[PDB]
């Protein structure tokens, strides 16, 4: 079938798929913006192309049609997106498969369907799994005020306030229609039932062609901050395994129903024993690193065998559902340049000192975090993905403490510290935490003033 | 009133020592602690080295602790660029 | 049939890959032993039957023996080293 | 007789061509390929640099094959050791 293919991306997810792409006897192909010409991942493959040429460098990411013009020049069967960028993109899912490559993705029907919030929150329904309470379109106040009659209090008002009661209701839906008129100008105002401090609890998908479809268990990712996603845990270590369970099925029932084709993600919001499909991501996520480590399932692989037609037990290899094994713990940390003593502020500058700490239990999916990159401000932030693993979760945490110590990143600015703080913490080591935990605990944002000694003599023996 | 101040002016509780320092010569120690911030505990080079810095390819050990050294040595130095800026390149406990 | 022929009173190079297919974090255990603990009440590692076995694992000793030279050990300068990383690699890395 | 001996002396069989050149211009032959040996393919690159080498902050990309390309900036010059030596520093591919 499949000799060569070409990563419509870069960084971290871009080397994690040559090496899935080498491991299959696969020859790669990288593409490169001209701002991003020192990259790692542009070195990693086995032949790289650059794109985008005069554009702005996310721009050129996005160029559809001139990946596809070195796509083609390359000799390339198939496009890996990644995550993030043109991953989710119809027009781009269609114009590859309309030039005769193979994208590893979902079928178009999957990207159209889940890309769109309102077809996805009704293709929910039709397969059978709770979502959110919604005002089933934008509502007159006699009506939202039924609508919190039904489902109760509290509640969500969205262009969005909050409101924990009908005189608040009254309130909220009024000065909605006042912050509406003249914010983006428009009102027709729609109200969700209101979920208080959710864990929110995702679900690791394959399919393939032939109809099969399991589930990779769970991943808790609670751990966010203005939710943003700051560290990821598997299994949810804080639910029973029967409730755990009973979220994975629900997942497999939305996918059976739609057939879905190669791997992606079930997002839930979870609260005292109910959950609440929120979406589907269909692709790859940058957490799947942990699934990998407590299922044995390499999955990135699994996503490219899939897209060359394979069969997940047949020929891939893959055990029944109930066989899938469940490994102990992991945990991931994305160890970025946002300096938390300027506000999360992405930090930039060229990098002196990186050196990759290693041993049991660790695993890492390395970015451009080396010695002597410059770091620009056109791209994200993240340095390395740092996962660890253990049987008991105790000592997944463990390890993460000392790895995070064991970190010299010297030249820019990075959130080790608020890591650090985040796994010292009671709520997270006992599997507890939910979205608002983060935002709730101030301690977490007490940082020790690092002394740097050797850094701050080479400054004076260098002024001297 | 004036350790309060002063902890706001320096980010840490200041000892006893420290307040009465600041008493005496107010500019001075906080100027000292922009030194001590922009280069550390410079106590601890030799004086040579203190007042003259190093010479290409010299080595040196710096005792921070017992049993903690920077070990230092000096290889080059590059000429300026146009900012009036200069890289020097040194090996720092092996790196 | 088998035999006997020695045994190591030690830990070994090669205990990561077994470490890697049970999941028993060897050196750990070592260290806890040695202050008096017990394998399965407080290490809380299971009975002999319950213990995993994990898929497969390999090691290599990366060393600077030239294969093109009789295995003579190269020295000199390193200029250039990268650890290489993601899903099924470990590095115990040495210098 | 010739190609059997030229395979000896530079190490790999040789095409034709190779042998032919050998015949024509035996020293010539051998030189070129101590040259190769010692610095490549420096048939890539472009002339004023092939004969200029590099400038102080210069960068410069040097295709080899259909999508493979060593971009290389050239960022200090050392000055000379004692045994008339020089360090230079090179980024290479972000090395």
């Amino acid at each position: 079938h499949m000799k060569k293919l070409l990563v419509a991306n870069r960084g971290e997810i871009a080397v994690r798929v040559f090496r899935a792409c080498n491991e299959l006897g696969l020859s790669t192909v990288a593409v490169y913006a001209r701002e991003d010409e020192y990259s790692v991942h542009r070195f990693k493959a086995d032949e790289s192309y650059l794109i985008g040429q005069g554009k702005k460098p996310i721009d050129a990411y996005l160029d559809i049609d001139d990946i596809i013009r070195v796509a083609l020049e390359s000799g390339a069967d198939a496009i890996h997106p990644g995550y993030g960028l043109l991953s989710e993109n119809l027009e781009f899912a269609t114009k590859v498969r309309a030039a005769g490559l193979v994208f590893v993705g979902p079928e178009l029907h999957h990207l159209d369907i889940f890309g769109d919030k309102i077809k996805a929150k009704a293709a929910a329904d039709e397969a059978k799994v709770p979502g959110i309470p919604g005002t089933n379109g934008a509502v007159d106040i006699d009506g939202a005020l039924e609508f919190a009659k039904t489902y109760g209090y509290p509640v969500m008002i969205k262009a969005m306030r909050v409101a924990r009661n009908d005189a608040e209701m009254h309130d909220g839906y009024a000065r909605a229609k006042s912050e509406a008129i003249g914010a983006f100008g428009s009102g027709e105002i729609y109200v969700e039932k209101y979920i208080e401090n959710p864990k929110h609890i995702e679900v690791q998908i394959l399919g393939d062609r032939h109809g099969n479809i399991i589930h990779l268990h769970e991943r808790d990712c609670s751990v966010q901050r203005r939710n943003q996603k700051v560290i990821e845990i598997a299994p949810a270590v804080g639910l029973s395994p029967d409730f755990r369970n009973e979220i994975c099925e629900a997942a497999v029932k939305l996918c059976k129903n739609v057939g879905y084709v190669n791997a992606g993600t079930v997002e839930f919001l979870v609260k005292d024993d109910k959950f609440y499909f929120i979406e589907v991501n269909p692709r790859v996520q940058v957490e799947h690193t942990i699934t990998e480590l407590i299922t044995g399932v390499d999955i990135v692989q699994a996503q490219i065998l899939i897209a060359q037609g394979k069969d997940l037990h047949r020929e891939i290899g893959l055990p029944a559902q109930s066989e899938i094994p469940l490994l102990g713990s992991a945990i991931q940390c994305r160890i970025t340049t946002e300096d938390p003593q300027n506000g999360f502020l992405p930090d930039t500058g060229k990098i002196d000192t990186y050196r990759s700490p290693g041993g049991f239990g660790i695993r890492l999916d390395v970015g451009n975090a080396y010695a002597g990159y410059e770091v620009t401000p056109y791209f994200d932030s993240l340095l390395v993905k740092v996962c660890t693993f253990a049987n008991e979760f105790s000592d997944s945490v463990r390890k993460m403490d000392r790895v995070l110590h064991e970190f010299r990143i010297r030249g820019v600015k990075t959130n080790i510290p608020f890591l650090i703080n985040v796994i010292a913490n009671e709520n997270f080591t006992s599997g507890q935490a939910t979205t608002t935990f983060i935002d709730n605990t101030p301690s977490l944002f007490n940082f020790p003033r690092l002394r740097d000694r050797g850094t701050k003599t080479l400054h004076y023996l260098s002024m001297i | 009133t004036v350790k309060a101040d002063l902890e706001q002016k320096i980010g840490y509780e200041p000892g006893d020592h420290e307040v009465i320092s600041y008493i005496m010569y107010p500019q001075v120690f906080l100027d000292y602690q922009k030194m001590q911030r922009e280069f550390g505990a410079v106590t601890l080079l030799d004086t040579p080295t203190f007042l003259h810095g190093m010479r290409l390819n010299e080595k040196i050990e710096v005792q921070i602790e017992k049993g903690k050294t920077l070990s230092i040595r000096l290889d080059e130095i590059g000429e300026p660029d146009l900012a009036g800026n200069r890289v020097l390149f040194f090996n720092l406990n092996g790196q």
